[PDB]
């Protein structure tokens, strides 16, 4: 019954144990599921430890592509311009382009990244993690290997320059100072919504009480 | 409305 | 009425707005049968009225205000139940419970759903009556005010009184709080496990269920009095035997952060 | 919280309201009434449509459903367009300004209460279009579209539980005991007119219209005034629940909370309020008890 | 395991013409390493008392029988003048860590 | 406006000194208006750190100024930009005002620079809040520093430039919650501006003028200066701030020493060497221990505290007054009233206790005595006393105790009797007794430690260091980091922190990595490579070479992708540990962690302990007067609140009756607490609630506007809330 | 005008002293210290009668005031409560009362009782303590009832940990 | 005894105001300092509202609990502790009748 | 997890109601003495400072351990209300 709601064809992420605890409440019972979610506690946590993994800075691998995919995208911005020094592209059109531009290239180191540790590196420290439901946002592993590309301006018109930089390497001075903004503007939408989180219960507890 | 005014305006 | 400190004393607002009542209402009295002119009965009732009003609802029409120090609504019987935060009002934001307790959290690994580490020193006070009468039931105190006494130093406490708590805790359970308690799984229950220090050892799994990193978030506990308070928590409110999440039929003891990058 | 039927006495009013207040915390929060005045923001997400779709509201950008379920035309003129419904028996004139960019096309069928612009919808025009059932199954999709868009996976039972208090209470055109323009729960006129019509004779149809108030008034205004001094207005409830000699009959966890009384959800079931446990030495016991009863 | 200095009363106090606090100086006796030879030292009291211009190092102690000072050199306080500082630290044979305040001696 | 100066540690206070707030005369901006001004706008730059804000409700509007940052004439916080003429760069700098910097294009201080000479054509600038690529000819005006940007408080933080700004504000705010250590370390990469932080702030003590010292107490440093004077500099022991951390200013120049001008004389609370220093340099695996570091907890080696290495000084000052009850003065004596003298011993001086003495919870810190009722005696105790004793003092034992928590030993003490020198004793005060103790505290499970980036967490457990994490050689480690909480994070600066960190171990070395122009990766590997001699090359000499265990790992290692397959161990090792990790043995088996993992020297500081900290566990105590609800104070430790989000959660379960007790017997119930109690006590089950008082007062609070609120039974008929005292007569 | 009612006299009183620390105001640059009010005042004024006086003419504070930061806080919560027992005292009054019962009941009720409800029932007389037998049996029953019943308590120790 | 099953707002009768209440507060007398007592009839008077002591009475006639549901001769009080005192209810006897601002604003 | 919880929740209709019976009957249990049980000879409760839980540890752990048994029976409506603890009282002794 064990071997009936496991699915040994594949790495465990928290998605196949999420599933295996499921399968394993309805098939076998409560408490004998309280069981097996110790037992992967322990082992989880042994195994941890002994399999070393471990951050360290290297391990954030920087693909060959991302100097590719930045200068074929960069002399790109190069036509736009000379497309609108002429005055092809209306000031609007310059501005959208661009954007769309980087939105598409920022995507495309993104997945170039993983493609490189999907192919040359398996067992990368800073990957399994994600992969694994473990931890690890995609978004995330962009701004340390790939790059952090588009921050927007105070009000919430995106900036016409990204933020060239990964963590990896020093992100500079400004496209620091550039990046602070839209930083705010998310705490702030953090603390609001620590309350509102209780707005929209209350409300709905009134109604729905009895 | 505010009670001063109306006595002093009542008696005055 | 109150003795504060030196001499100051702290009155309830209603009181001056009594006062208020009481005193034109007599007025109005000793001004009809003085003899009466007028104006000066009227204008009496109208302060008369206004003054049933005060106690009444302040604010409606006008607002009384104690004399030159704060310019503020004495609380009228209205205001006490509606108020800013009144009587129906706060009747809700809560309340403090007498068995409680609060600590920081930590990591228990080895520990199970099951259980938790509570710190003896705090599972002490939180189960003292517990205690005290298990004192009595063997040899460590003659009473209780000697039990109690027996405990009101640090340094006095004989070995033999943890043995009793140990005794006293041995399959009653305790609950532990989060910080924004979202969902009811925000409070759970679990067989306390008493430890060493300051802080109360939680379970791993259960990390998800409360929103709990342990950067410093602190959870409260609390402790089911009646033995029937006693089963519904350990029956239908401990952690073990709530695994399944009430928004999805998806579990939530799911292996969290490290297990699965064991795994 | 448990794999298997639901077991009676579960307070599922509020698991539910949590349920949805949590996920809440992840939706965005740029303005409740969303979107900006500014040329044309037609939509509004995150949590202040949440808001806009709890509370039954004007969305900014609204769009005008088809009363009539028929078929389509539209016209050319500069200023506004026009789009109109019309079946064999009548058509029907919309007025649909510059900025409304229509979903639908000179030549098919739209169903009553079909989008006919395109954004959001009020509940409202909804319910009186196409039917409480439609509103009710608009609120709950329309709901979970931002949860879903969102991450949060949560069933939609939960909004249902919500949404069927929006539409506890509808209004009165037909009168029997108390006078028509009243809005009343919608199971306590199934109460009048099913005793009126069976059990005490004299048809006096009780004809109710379906309405639709947000989570907000209909809890702002409830049966129980305990339960209504607690949020709105302390002294308009009370005042009211006075005068009419009110005798609130606790059900419900706030209401009874006050009182510090046992909750009416829970183990307080009177489903189980009440059972007992014997020793088959104890019922013996008893038994001898009857026994004895035999007289001489 | 325990320390006397005799003008001072707690463990927080500063001495006189003694550059370091008694915290510091505590903390060095617990770099010091001492030497018994036989069981019948359980416990020994080693005395040292200095005055004035003189800098204190554990060679300083004066010298008990079945007891041996592996750690003479190491400093233990710098005494400027008018500098009394006559003190009696405890030694023990034992097993592990001990917090002060496990043993409180 | 004007608060508590926070010297939680000298760079704390300093930086409360120079903080900058939105709140306040109300004529400004209030709590209202928000988002507009929380956020940072463009021309906060140089003038506003843009991390240094306070996580919280109150996030940007509260926040501290920048590096080069200055108030000119009027409050316009001018932020220097150096000139650039044509394509010539200039040491010359113009405080220039936030509308003026829009009319220019300035360019960052990263453009290559060859003096007064640009260097690359197509290079970065701003004209107004907008990022454009400038030519060296439009280039007008150039940013002063990468420090400038930011705060004191941040620009401290190692490689800023990898740490995401979110958790780098952690990391700043972090610092200010520092305490300072008996034994202060210095980073092993700092950025720069510790030095100017201890000095600028007022912890150390700097020589005046060139000299030579005279007498090197502990007490003061009597300098003499080459002009013919001496000076004697006391040191401030061992003073209480305002959040209990000690402040010592330990010499750390030896007597006869010819002093340079402005050189450390003596150290401050937290500096190891005229460096600031917080927290101490602890080797660091980063690997997944057991649970023990599991969200966001810490494994720490038990050798860290054999060490007094986290280890911290607190003094907590009691105060007692004696009071005039028209009832008789409140005497302060040795005389405690009712049991023994075991409790009196440290009370020594007659009334106050002994300096020196080691304080429990639950002993006389000073006695005092009041009078028993409020006027009159007592006819039951009037019988008791005359039994055994009827001359017995009515004196009541009001007397300062140790609140439960913690004490140290008394190390200095108060007393103001009736003829006051020159000291404001309040009326009715006739005299205060004030009790500083103070008390050491070693590092334990329940402390938090977080390095300068923003890893925050807690110690979960204190391993023997029989079984941690060792190395081939037996150096073990002395805390083990969680990976797990580096990536969802984005600061890789600590593990950029760790690399550096672990050279310097070999090399016995420190760095200086500055703000954004710092350690490059290249330079970093460059001193491992050296390590790696210290490392191995001794290894080598000293006799051994690798391991069935080292050369386990290897094979695990290349399959992995970590080392060049077919080099030599000795080679691929140093590959291996030039990428910052090396081969770790478990320490309970002896066997390898398959896999090189990281370790290396990591600064990390302790945070202080909160009142709040004092875990709070109350079984009964004091009540409200009007609300009946459980309230603390002094003593009673106060019950913990049962909010509405809390009882829904009780509500969700199928508990009814838990839910009744957290609003009955536990928190207004009169009758039925003390009934509960009592029921406990002889071990009977807890009796059933009786009505809540919350009720009742609200009944009544109804029946004192005209509403009559009356409870009623099966059949409508009336029920009795008020057991007995509504009923008239 | 005060909640706490004041006869004339104490109010002129009060004016005369008000008045006084005005003129005490105009030169000193310190706010007289009770002596200066006691001398200027006349006749029979001392430190303890003004330092009394003031103490009255502070009108009371309102038990609902705005407190700490003015937000939503109101005065009254923050005050504990004296007569009602706190859990603490109804376990005492249990036990006390139950043990003292016990050791009532083992007695000669002639002088026991009559202690007992001497002292613990009315109001604290020897002499007027016993019905018709005088004070040497008072005293002699008293005395020695008082001591068997202490010493035996000596023996089985519930009595010693003093209820008090 | 019986379960409290249905609560209930009902507006006032003048009659029933005096049905809960204990004698009229007649005068503004709070309490008078030199005895920090009630003052007269006024607004915390003994016989109107209770007994301020545990089982005791205010004079002390009858003391303990044997009596507990009789009042005194001279003097009335009925007691059970100051709770009683907090539960009572008085009322004033208006001259010339007045309005609930609650009901017509 | 706590012992047969699943085998428990199936013997009732409600899952709220099984919670009811073990209070009820732990309530008996100490009320009328504690040797109010039905399982107490070979294999019953047991605590270790010495195998002491046979007296008075935990009350409704007893309770559970009993009706996860087939011996007692819990109805809506099986025995007369106040008959049953006088019969109790008269066959229970411990006080
Ligand atoms: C998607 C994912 O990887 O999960 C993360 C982690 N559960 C956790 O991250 P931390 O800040 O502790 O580092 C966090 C939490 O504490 O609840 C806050 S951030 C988070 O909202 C996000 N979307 O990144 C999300 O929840
Ligand atoms: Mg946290
Ligand atoms: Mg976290
Ligand atoms: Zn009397």
């Amino acid at each position: 019954v064990a071997w009936e709601l496991i699915q040994l064809d594949v790495p465990q992420e928290k998605n196949s144990l999420k599933d295996l605890v499921y399968q394993a409440f309805l098939r076998l019972g409560m408490e004998k599921t309280a069981r097996l979610l110790d037992a992967l506690k322990y082992y989880g946590f042994t195994f941890s430890t002994t399999s070393g993994i471990t951050i360290g800075i290297d391990d954030a691998v920087i693909p060959e592509e991302k100097k590719q995919y930045l200068e074929e995208a960069d002399r790109k911005l190069l036509q736009i311009e000379q497309a609108y020094e002429m005055g092809f592209l209306t000031d609007r059109e310059r501005y959208d382009q661009i954007l769309q531009l980087w939105t598409e290239t920022t995507e495309k180191v993104t997945q170039a990244v993983f493609k490189n540790f999907e192919e040359n590196y398996p067992f990368n420290p800073l990957y399994v993690m994600a992969q694994s439901g473990a931890r690890g946002n995609p978004q995330q592993i962009r701004q340390l290997c790939g790059l952090r590309g588009l921050m927007q301006k105070p009000s919430g018109e995106t900036f016409e320059v990204p933020v060239r930089s990964s963590f990896r390497e020093g992100l500079t001075v400004l496209e620091y100072f550039i990046s602070s903004h839209g930083a705010r503007k998310g705490g702030a939408d953090t603390a609001l919504r620590t309350a509102d989180s209780g707005y929209l219960t209350r409300k709905l507890v009134d109604v729905t009480h009895e | 409305k505010i009670s001063t005014s109306d006595p002093v305006r009542q008696y005055l | 009425m109150v003795q504060v400190d030196g001499g100051r004393f702290a009155t309830s607002d209603l009181n001056d707005l009594y006062r208020r009542l009481i005193n034109r209402n007599n007025r109005l009295k000793k001004l009809l049968a003085q003899g009466a002119p007028e104006i000066i009965i009227r204008n009496e009732k109208r302060m008369l009225q206004e003054a049933v009003d005060a106690l009444l609802d302040n604010g409606r029409r006008g607002a009384p205000v104690t004399n030159p120090g704060s310019d503020r609504p004495l609380r009228s019987l209205t205001d006490i139940l509606s108020g800013k935060q009144g009587r129906f009002r706060q009747n809700l934001l809560g309340k403090r419970v007498d068995y409680s307790g609060r600590s920081v959290i930590v990591v228990g690994p080895q520990l199970k759903l099951h259980q938790c580490g509570l710190p003896k020193r705090m599972a002490l006070e939180l189960f003292k009556p517990f205690l005290l009468k298990k004192m009595e039931e063997k040899g460590i105190a003659p009473n209780v005010k000697a039990a109690r006494r027996m405990l009101e130093r640090q340094r006095d406490i004989k070995d033999e009184v943890w043995d009793a708590l140990e005794e006293v805790i041995h399959g009653k359970v305790v609950l532990l709080n989060r910080a924004p308690t979202l969902h009811r799984l925000g409070i759970q229950a679990f067989q306390p496990v008493l430890v060493e220090g300051q802080s109360i050892q939680l379970h791993p799994l259960v990390c998800e269920a409360f929103n709990a990193d342990f950067d410093g978030d602190q959870m409260a506990v609390h402790v089911p009095l009646s033995s029937f308070a006693q089963a519904e928590a350990r029956i239908q409110m401990l952690s073990a035997h709530n695994l399944l999440s009430p928004a999805s039929g998806e579990p939530l003891a799911k292996p969290s952060r490290d297990i699965i990058l064991g795994l | 919280s448990m794999a298997r039927p639901v077991s009676i006495g579960e307070a599922v009013g509020i698991v539910a309201a949590q349920s949805i207040g949590e996920p809440g915390t992840q939706l965005t929060m740029r303005t409740f009434h969303t979107g900006g005045v500014a040329g044309a923001a037609d939509i509004t997400q995150g949590l202040p449509r949440v808001i806009e779709l709890f509370e039954a509201r004007r969305p900014k950008a609204k769009a005008v459903i088809s009363e009539i379920d028929g078929v389509v035309r539209i016209e050319e003129t500069e200023e506004k367009l026009s789009v109109f419904v019309e079946s064999e028996g009548f058509s029907k004139e919309y007025k649909l300004p510059k900025e409304a960019r229509l979903l639908v096309k000179d030549g098919d069928y739209v169903e009553a209460g079909q989008p006919l612009t395109r954004g959001a919808i009020d509940p409202h025009q909804l319910l009186e279009a196409k039917g409480p059932e439609a509103v009710e199954r608009y609120l709950v999709e329309e709901i979970q579209k931002v949860y879903r868009a969102q991450g949060v996976k949560l069933h939609d039972k939960h909004i249902e539980i919500v949404v069927r208090q929006m539409m506890k209470y509808v209004e009165v055109t037909d009168p029997g005991d108390s006078r028509l323009l009243e809005g009343q729960v919608l199971e306590k006129w199934d109460v009048e007119a099913l005793n009126e019509r069976l059990i005490a004779e004299g048809k006096t149809p009780v004809a109710w219209k379906p309405l639709l108030m947000g989570v907000t008034k209909s809890a702002l205004s409830t049966k129980s005034w305990l339960s209504a001094a607690s949020f709105q207005n302390t002294t308009h409830v009370l005042t009211e629940a006075a005068i009419a000699g009110k005798k609130d009959e606790l059900i419900g966890l706030k209401e009874n909370v006050i009182l510090g009384r046992l909750i009416p959800a829970g183990t307080g079931s009177d489903f189980v309020r009440f059972t007992q446990v014997v020793d088959q030495k104890t019922l013996k016991a008893i038994e001898e008890a009857r026994k004895e009863a035999v007289e001489a | 395991t325990s320390v006397y200095i005799e003008d001072v009363l707690h463990e927080f106090s500063t001495i006189p013409g003694v550059k370091e606090d008694v915290v510091e100086i505590i903390l060095n006796l617990k770099e010091l390493v001492v030497r018994f030879l036989n069981p019948s030292l359980q416990t020994v009291t080693l005395l040292l008392k200095a005055e004035g211009p003189k800098e204190v190092k554990a060679r300083d102690f004066l010298p008990v029988a079945d007891v041996e000072i592996m750690n003479p050199d190491l400093h233990i306080a710098t005494l400027e003048e008018g500098g009394r500082l006559n003190m009696e630290v405890r030694v023990d044979r034992g097993v592990g860590y001990v917090p002060a305040e496990k043993h409180g001696i | 406006l004007s608060q508590f100066k926070d010297e939680t540690n000298p760079l704390s206070s300093l930086r409360h000194k120079r903080r900058i707030s939105a709140l306040g005369p109300g004529g400004l901006t209030r709590e209202r208006a928000g988002f507009d001004v929380r956020d940072v706008h463009r021309t906060h730059y140089g003038r506003i750190c843009p991390v240094e804000t306070p996580e919280g409700a109150n996030i940007g509007l509260i926040t501290s100024l920048a590096a080069y940052a200055r108030v000119d004439e009027l409050g316009f916080i001018r932020t220097p930009y150096r000139r650039v003429v044509g394509g010539v760069v200039t040491d010359e700098v113009v405080y220039m005002t936030a509308t003026e910097e829009d009319r220019y294009t300035i360019a960052q201080a990263n453009t290559p620079l060859e003096g007064n000479r640009i260097a690359a054509e197509r290079v970065v600038a701003r004209r107004k809040g907008e990022p454009v690529i400038v030519s060296p000819e439009e280039v007008e005006f150039m940013d002063v520093s990468p420090k400038q940007v930011f705060s004191v408080n941040t620009n401290l933080i190692p490689f800023l430039e990898h740490d995401d700004a979110n958790r780098a504000l952690m990391g700043s705010n972090m610092q200010t919650q520092a305490v300072p250590l008996i034994r202060a370390q210095a980073p092993v990469v700092m950025t720069g501006l510790e030095e100017r932080v201890v000095r600028d702030s007022l912890a150390a003590l700097y020589a005046e003028e060139d000299g030579e010292v005279a007498k090197v107490d502990g007490n003061r440093i009597v300098v003499r200066y080459e002009d013919g004077r001496l000076v004697e500099y006391p040191l401030r022991r061992f003073y209480r701030s305002n959040q209990g951390t000690a402040l010592d200013q330990r010499p750390r120049v030896v007597v006869g020493q010819r002093v340079r001008k402005g050189d450390l004389l003596a150290d401050g609370p937290a500096s190891e060497n005229g460096f600031l220093a917080l927290g101490q340099n602890v080797l660091v695996a980063i690997m997944p221990f057991d649970g023990y570091n599991f969200e966001d907890a810490i494994v720490i080696s038990e050798e860290l505290l054999k060490r007094d290495f986290y280890t911290s000084i607190h003094i907590e000052r009691y105060e007692i007054e004696a009071r005039d009850t028209k009832l008789g003065p409140e005497r302060i004596t040795r005389d405690i009233p009712h049991l023994s003298e075991a409790a009196l011993r440290d009370l020594d001086e007659e009334g106050v206790v002994r300096i020196g003495a080691e304080v429990k919870p639950g002993d006389i810190l000073v006695g005092r005595t009041s009078f028993k009722g409020e006027s009159e005696p007592t006819p039951e105790e009037r019988l008791l006393r005359s039994i055994f004793g009827e001359k017995a003092r009515d004196v009541k034992d009001t007397s300062l105790r140790v609140p439960p928590g913690e004490g140290g030993i008394v190390v200095r003490t108060v007393r103001l009797r009736r003829g006051d020198p020159g000291v404001e004793l309040k009326p009715g005060v006739r005299e205060v007794v004030r009790v500083y103790v103070a008390q050491k505290r070693k590092l334990q499970v329940g402390d938090k430690l977080a390095n300068r980036h923003g890893n925050k967490g807690v110690v979960a457990k204190i391993l023997p260091v029989e079984d941690m994490p060792h190395l081939p050689d037996g150096t073990p480690v002395d805390v083990i980091l969680n990976p797990l909480g580096v990536p969802s994070r984005m600061n890789l600066g600590q593990i950029l922190e760790t690399h550096l960190g672990l050279a310097g171990y070999f090399l016995g070395q420190r760095y200086i990595s500055p703000i954004f122009d710092g350690a490059k990766e290249p330079e970093i590997k460059e001193l491992l490579a050296q390590a790696f001699e210290v490392y191995f090359g001794k290894r080598k000499g000293e006799g051994f070479g690798v391991d069935k265990r080292e050369v386990e790992v290897l094979r695990r290692a290349e399959k992995l992708g970590l080392v060049t397959p077919g080099k030599t161990p000795e080679e691929q090792l140093k590959e291996l540990f030039l990428q910052g990790k090396v081969v770790l043995y478990d320490g309970r088996t002896g066997e390898p962690i398959e896999g090189p993992i990281v370790v290396g020297q990591m600064f990390i500081m302790k945070l202080y302990h909160m009142v709040e900290d004092k875990m709070h566990a109350r079984s009964t105590g004091p009540y409200s007067l009007i609300t009946q609800q459980p309230l603390g104070g002094k003593a009673q430790f106060g019950g913990q609140r049962f909010g509405e989000m809390e009882v829904w959660a009780l509500e969700a379960y199928g508990a009814a009756h838990t839910l009744q007790e957290m609003l009955t017997l536990k928190s207004d119930d009169i009758e039925g607490r003390n009934a509960a109690y009592e029921a406990i006590i002889k071990g009977e089950d807890v009796p059933e609630p009786s009505v809540p008082e919350s009720f009742r007062v609200l009944v009544k609070e109804l029946q004192a506007l005209a509403l009559d609120v009356q409870t009623l039974d099966e059949k409508d008929n009336p029920v009795d809330i008020f057991e007995g005292l509504a009923s008239k007569r | 005008a005060r909640t706490i009612r004041i006869p004339v006299h104490m109010v002129e009183t009060i004016n005369k002293l008000s008045r006084t620390a005005r003129q005490l105001q105009q030169e000193l640059g310190r706010e007289p210290t009770y002596e200066e009010i006691a001398e200027a005042m006349g006749p029979g004024w001392d430190a303890k009668r003004v330092e009394e006086t003031l103490k009255i003419a502070q009108e009371p504070v309102s038990l609902e005031t705005p407190i700490g930061d003015e937000k939503d806080s109101f005065y009254g919560d923050f005050i504990p409560d004296e007569h009602l027992p706190s859990p603490v005292d109804a376990a005492t009054q249990s036990l006390l009362s139950e043990e003292l019962e016990k050791a009532l009941s083992k007695l000669s009720e002639r002088e026991a009782m009559v202690l007992k409800l001497r002292k613990g029932l009315i109001d604290g007389e020897e002499v007027g303590a016993f019905f018709g037998v005088t004070r040497e049996r008072i005293r002699q029953i008293e005395n020695k009832a008082l001591r068997k019943l202490k010493y035996h308590e000596s023996r089985t120790r519930k009595l010693r940990d003093f209820l008090d | 005894k019986k379960e409290v099953r249905k609560v209930r707002i009902a507006l006032a009768s003048p009659e029933k105001i005096r049905s809960w209440s204990y004698g009229e507060v007649e005068k503004p007398e709070t309490i008078n300092y030199r005895t920090l007592k009630p003052e007269r009839d006024g607004l915390f008077d003994e016989r109107i509202f209770g007994p301020i002591k545990d089982y005791e009475c205010a004079c002390g006639k009858y003391k303990r609990q044997r009596f507990e549901g009789k009042v005194c001769e001279r003097c009335g009080v009925e007691v059970t502790k100051s709770i009683v005192r907090r539960y009572r209810m008085g009322h004033i006897e208006l001259a010339t009748p007045a309005a609930h601002i609650w009901f017509v604003k | 997890a706590e012992p047969g919880i699943d085998k428990l929740f199936g013997m009732v209709d409600s899952k709220y109601r099984l919670t009811v019976v073990v209070a009820k009957r732990a309530q008996q249990l100490l009320r009328h003495g504690f040797k109010n049980t039905v399982l107490e000879p070979e294999e019953r409760p047991k605590m270790q400072t010495l195998e002491g839980l046979f007296d008075d540890p935990n009350a409704e752990t007893w309770a559970m351990k009993e009706l996860l048994t087939g011996r007692l029976v819990f109805g809506e409506n099986l025995v007369p209300e106040d008959r049953l603890q006088k019969e109790m009282e008269r066959i229970y002794p411990g006080e």
